[PDB]
């Protein structure tokens, strides 16, 4: 049903990082690819949400792929990369802005509040810690209703209670047929039978 | 058989010699760079994986 | 068939072997029969007096420059069109070839240009739309050197291939547009003669043979070079060594 | 969405007013610098205006046309701005509109004291700003495949300028042969609707292709 | 360090064994673009020759001087050299000569293909090389100032684009008159000894004042 | 006496006080982790004690003098890591750590490389690196420096843990020795509580 893969392969530069992964995902799941560093656990969520072409192989979205599904796929995900995502000359408030809604304070300062960043709605986003500068794209996701969560790497420059606040929040999130797919380094505070582990096989 | 009969005369291109003769020369030597470092780059290629792979042979021995 | 076959790069690597040095012998041949036929046993033009050879210097070799930016087309189009790598190295296969023709191109018509102009560059028509094709193939060498990837500047070529491909038929029009209105310029370009049209054809050809050796030998340069792992080349350099 | 990134673009340019102004200003020193260096004699100046007055034009959009794409992967915003639930190619639409409501609309604004600043007439300063209107969406459409082809590299130098200037030259050849027309008192309504019809074209293939480049840049 | 940070700065601008051609390339593209807009004549393009080859000047100083210092505050590398065991002032001194390296020294290579494009004599040909030597450098020392604070800094402003490039008055205005001056035949030694005592001065002051910038703009 | 004394530091940033008079004086061969909070001056702390920013009350002092005439000495002697890699993206990273002293033969380069876990990954652009391999390379240089001081925001991020066991290990070793590492990280790292020192943000 959602997020399908078929016969990934994705060797690029010279050297081949995985072969034959045909992973599925169905409604309400929580997967986290494994691997270390230097192993394709980025490569492989930017071919997920279609940024890169895969070189054989296919991801499917409702049994069709990704080349003419893309305004539906795009609809009912955010993906959050190692890159912030966010405008670093405006101030929090119209770079949370310019995702869906926001505006009146229905999802207004309440989700940059949970997101520990109380106060700090018309604060330039350098004039706060890289940190901070993560739980604004962070506090985005407070306030969507896509239904597929692509993360990489959110547990990145985030304090000890914030990984706590993410991982309620995510968890909730997978209750209600939420798919997630996050990429992380630092252990979960989750029993291993509620996470799946999708491994990067060799 | 030629317009110019002697071959001093053919070296000198009826008074406008030094015009074609450089242009002659500056369309033969372009050719002969695009040539000659291409086939370089052949045998440097060919000769850097060579002593690539001599090298890797003797750290996988190591 | 054999096209299918012909995308794996050793297969390639073998007959792009095979097809160069028959290839390039006959390219030779054809250009030293027609260049010693036309500066040899042949006559001259009574205007422009015994520099007229230069026709021969400049006009195979300048409409070629043209013809390969067409060949560009044919590989960067088709290159975007079925996702192709095999295409996509063409370009820059056949992308300092046409630079190094288009640079003779606009030295021949600077020296042929020198005992009516008086001086060795004026701004007259056609040398400009050969500059600008030069300062096209200088961009098509820079985006490939720029990019760090091998496929990604494949792709970045291409674009930019059809991109300037798209826009060149406006540049060589604008460019004889300019030419009209702000004086002129006399017809130095291809002002034959009976006794004299046939070596022309004959260089043409030879300076074609002589372009497809220098771009199926590079096309080599660049199969060698991209694959530098896989073990092809492995074999390859253990049927050398 | 579409008007919503629009706005977006143009609140982060005025909020970056720093590169807004090094395009006007050289604009201005190509200006002022020509007629002062050569000289006071009114007799070439009305030949040379139309050449100055374009060419600067030309490398004003060239050194403002850098902002357009490359600060938007550092910061990582592309990624998700080709993830927002409309075609990439009006995303691209929008934000060259806002290139050119940002930094060609004050050449316009401008070029009242262009015009004064080097003679010309009433209907000179028309057709100036007339060619001018009709030239620089042109431009901007013209020069965003070259940047949407140098994304991810580093280089903000000389290469987008050789990617982008050979492709603009006609539509410098077309204006200044437009006020240079205008400048003996001809009618030049061929000539504009010339420059409209390169407008169009461009508007037309720009888009659908710095779109594909831009997707080739990224992944 | 100071040789290394010098050859760092070449590794980075030049980074493949033919890429050399580029700030050669856009120097042909300038001076071919100039002649398509004023006109084909030889007698008007040696009449405004200064104008044409300084903007050319200009405009690759201008462009290259962004990557003196914008892209070492997103890299974050800036830092790290400032920490490096040597002053600041001979590390800016390094990667300025390096840009120069970058710019000035392809406008004395192509100097003479440049002098027999554009119609112009012998002795114009030795006084352009002789000012683009000496003033090549003076336009970078007095450009990288304002990009040195303009890079470090949020809030910023239009007013801070008044440091640089309205700073450009002096040295393109008495560069151009000895040019001009040097067209007919006049002795041209009075403006080129001012232009060296503006290298002098601009050699002894810009390191020295632009490392403090440096150490402003970073906090 | 310990070489590096932060006296007074008092830091207002639009009408909140990070920290004021905070002082501590770091005798050799120990392992302060500065702690805090996200929005909380764990970093203007760190940067403030490398004498990039100016204290608005207090000072830095580095073996008895201030910081603003020692900075031959003081620059000599210390190793910075941010957030920001420091390193050039467009080149490999062999030239990338050749930039800083040492490196070049075999000797110091090619195995501090290796020792970080980029074996076989020395040749190639730090463009097509993974993000955590582009912080490796940055992280790589503990391995070949002689530096007392390390300062070292966020070094265990986006690194996994055999590279975190990897990297608490060389520190460790640089800890018995003669040095000082002063790092920020929000994991806990797997270290014991008794050689450990923390220098904790008062407000
Ligand atoms: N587009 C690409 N396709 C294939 N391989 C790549 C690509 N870009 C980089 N690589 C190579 O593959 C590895 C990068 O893969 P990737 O960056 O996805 O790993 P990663 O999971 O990001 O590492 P980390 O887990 O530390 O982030 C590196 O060894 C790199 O040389
Ligand atoms: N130069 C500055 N730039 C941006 N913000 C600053 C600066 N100086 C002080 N601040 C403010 O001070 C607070 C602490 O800044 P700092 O960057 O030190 O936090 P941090 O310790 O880096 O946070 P993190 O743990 O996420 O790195 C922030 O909330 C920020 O708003
Ligand atoms: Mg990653
Ligand atoms: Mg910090």
């Amino acid at each position: 049903g959602m997020l399908e893969a078929r016969e990934l392969l994705c060797e690029r530069d010279e050297r081949t990082l995985f072969s034959g992964l045909s992973f599925t995902l169905n409604a309400g799941e929580w997967v986290q690819i494994t691997g270390s560093n230097g192993a394709g656990k980025t490569t492989l969520l930017r071919l997920l949400t279609g940024l890169s072409r895969p070189d054989a192989g296919e991801v499917l979205w409702q049994g069709q792929p990704l080349h003419q599904v893309r305004d539906s796929y795009h609809q009912n995900l955010l993906w959050i990369g190692h890159q912030p995502g966010i405008k670093t000359r405006l101030t929090a408030l119209e770079n949370l802005h310019f995702y869906h809604r926001d505006g009146d304070t229905a999802q207004c300062l309440e989700a940059l509040a949970q997101a520990g960043l109380a106060g700090f709605e018309d604060i330039p986003v350098n004039q706060l810690s890289a940190g901070q500068q993560r739980r604004v794209a962070l506090a985005r996701l407070w306030l969507t209703r896509a239904t597929l969560w692509i993360l990489d790497q959110p547990f990145t420059a985030i304090d000890v209670n914030g990984v706590d606040r993410l991982t309620q929040r995510m968890a909730q999130h997978t209750e209600q047929g939420g798919i997630v797919i996050l990429t992380t380094h630092q252990p979960l505070n989750v029993a291993e039978s509620k996470i799946r582990r999708i491994s990067l096989t060799q | 058989t030629p317009a110019f009969a002697s071959w001093n005369e053919f070296f000198a291109m009826g008074g406008y010699a030094f015009f074609v003769w450089l242009a002659v020369v500056m369309t033969v030597i372009p050719l002969v760079v695009l040539v000659v470092h291409s086939v370089m780059q052949h045998r440097a290629i060919l000769r850097g994986v060579a002593q690539q792979r001599a090298r890797e042979a003797r750290l996988r021995a190591a | 068939k054999t096209l299918h076959q012909l995308a794996i790069p050793p297969r390639l690597y073998q007959i792009c072997g095979w097809f160069i040095p028959w290839l390039a012998i006959a390219s030779v041949v054809v250009l030293t029969v027609g260049w010693i036929w036309g500066f040899g046993f042949a006559p001259a033009d009574y205007q422009q007096g015994n520099s007229y050879r230069i026709i021969y210097l400049h006009v195979p070799a300048a409409i070629w420059s043209m013809g390969i930016y067409a060949s560009m087309a044919v590989a960067a189009f088709i290159g975007l069109v079925w996702q192709m790598k095999m295409a996509n190295l063409a370009v820059a296969a056949m992308a300092p070839i046409g630079a190094v023709f288009t640079f003779i191109a606009l030295v021949t018509g600077s020296a042929w240009g020198k005992p009516m102009w008086g001086t060795w560059w004026v701004w007259d028509a056609r040398l400009t739309s050969e500059l600008v094709l030069l300062f096209l193939y200088v961009g098509v060498i820079a985006l490939w050197h720029a990019f760090d990837d091998r496929r990604l500047a494949g792709r970045a070529a291409g674009i930019l291939v059809l991109i300037g491909v798209v826009n060149l038929p406006i540049i060589h029009y604008s460019v004889e547009w300019w030419n009209t209105l702000h004086q002129g310029s006399t017809r130095m370009q291809q002002s034959i003669d009976p006794a004299m049209r046939s070596p022309l054809r004959w260089s043409i050809f030879g300076f074609l043979l002589l372009s497809a050796t220098l771009t199926l030998m590079r096309m080599r340069n660049l199969i060698l070079l991209m694959e530098k792992r896989r073990p092809w080349v492995s074999e390859l350099i253990l049927k050398r060594g | 969405m579409f008007w919503r990134i629009f706005r977006l673009e143009l609140r982060v340019a005025f909020r970056h007013s720093a590169e807004i102004a090094n395009p006007l200003w050289f604009f201005l020193i190509v200006i002022t610098l020509f007629p002062l260096s050569i000289g006071p004699e009114p007799q070439l100046l009305a030949r040379i205006a139309p050449g100055i007055i374009w060419v600067a034009a030309l490398l004003s959009s060239l050194l403002a046309l850098e902002r357009l794409f490359r600060d938007d992967l550092q910061d990582g915003s592309l990624e998700q701005l080709m993830l927002l639930p409309l075609p990439l190619p009006a995303v691209v639409l929008a934000k060259v509109m806002a290139h050119w409501m940002v930094t060609g609309l004050p050449l316009l604004i401008l070029s009242p004291l262009v015009a004064m600043l080097l003679g010309m007439d009433v209907y000179g300063w028309q057709v100036m700003a007339l060619t001018l209107l009709l030239g620089t969406p042109t431009l901007g459409f013209l020069g965003a495949p070259g940047v949407a082809l140098t994304v991810g590299l580093k280089r903000g130098g000389v290469l987008l300028s050789i990617l982008v200037l050979p492709l603009t030259i006609p539509l410098l050849i077309f204006a200044t042969a437009a006020m240079d027309a205008a400048s003996m008192h001809l009618p030049v309504d061929g000539y504009l609707a010339i420059l409209g019809a390169l407008l169009a074209g461009t508007a037309t293939l720009s888009p659908f292709a710095t779109a594909a480049a831009l997707r080739i840049s990224i992944q």
